[PDB]
């Protein structure tokens, strides 16, 4: 009757939108993409950088 | 109903074991530490010793 019973993100009841999306993701783009909605600071954070970007 | 098994490493009477494979013959030897076993020794059993495993 095996041994861990290895659940999946969804059934964790009380984790939030946010809160899954950020364990399923694999890289720490992927979790700066979700965290950061101004995209003028994703880009900044990200290290790059357009004009338009640079302005706002 | 029974099968055969071949041991493992010196398998000891009511001692917890676990299965594997190899050759061919499943393998008998000691379940590994904090997990769920599959079966109790009801006798000892050498390294390479085939025996049943009363199911």
């Amino acid at each position: 009757r095996s041994k861990e019973i290895s659940i999946e993100v969804e059934d964790i009841k009380d984790a939030g939108d946010t809160g899954k999306r950020l364990l399923k993701i694999n890289t720490p783009s992927g979790a700066r993409n979700i965290i950061i909605e101004n995209e003028d600071a994703k880009a900044l954070i990200n290290g790059e950088t357009t004009n338009t970007n640079k302005k706002n | 109903v029974s099968f055969t098994a071949r041991a493992k490493s010196n398998v000891m009477a009511y001692r917890l074991l676990a299965y594997s494979q190899g050759d061919d013959i499943i393998e008998i030897s000691h379940a590994a530490e904090n997990t769920i076993p599959d079966y109790v020794a009801v006798k000892d059993v050498d390294k390479g010793d085939l025996t049943q495993v009363n199911m």
